[PDB]
RNA sequence: UUUUU
RNA sequence: UUUUU
């Protein structure tokens, strides 16, 4: 963290589609939802795709 | 005198000209209708419930 | 543009 | 597609 010139989001913006397909698979097996919506109260199990 | 249902002179899409895409060996594909839908879930899920 | 624990 | 106590 102390060794990037812009911020952390501004570097991790690459790693988008890899975890996308990740959650597609392991959601297709089982009803996973991440954290970030469960604090914010999403509704649709389908829309885990973008609770980043 | 006899013949088949499907044809070749039919109006069909074409990647390039000679290519015919809906390959006409699909005479034998009629699974159950509801078995294909989304309104019924999948066999894997049906297994993992039965195992959990 | 930043600021979402 | 969800939402039928």
């Amino acid at each position: 963290i102390d060794h990037a010139k812009p911020t952390f989001r501004q570097i991790m913006a690459h790693f988008s589609d890899v975890a996308e397909a990740y959650i597609e698979k392991r959601n297709q097996d089982r009803p996973y939802m991440p954290r970030y919506g469960l604090q914010r109260n999403l509704t649709d199990m389908s829309l885990a795709r973008y609770a980043f | 005198p006899r013949l088949k249902s499907l044809t070749s002179k039919m109006r069909v899409p074409r990647y390039e000209k000679r290519v015919a895409l809906n390959l006409d060996h699909l005479i034998l594909y009629t699974p159950e209708q509801t078995d294909l839908s989304n309104t019924r879930s999948t066999r894997k899920q049906f297994d993992t419930w039965f195992e959990g």
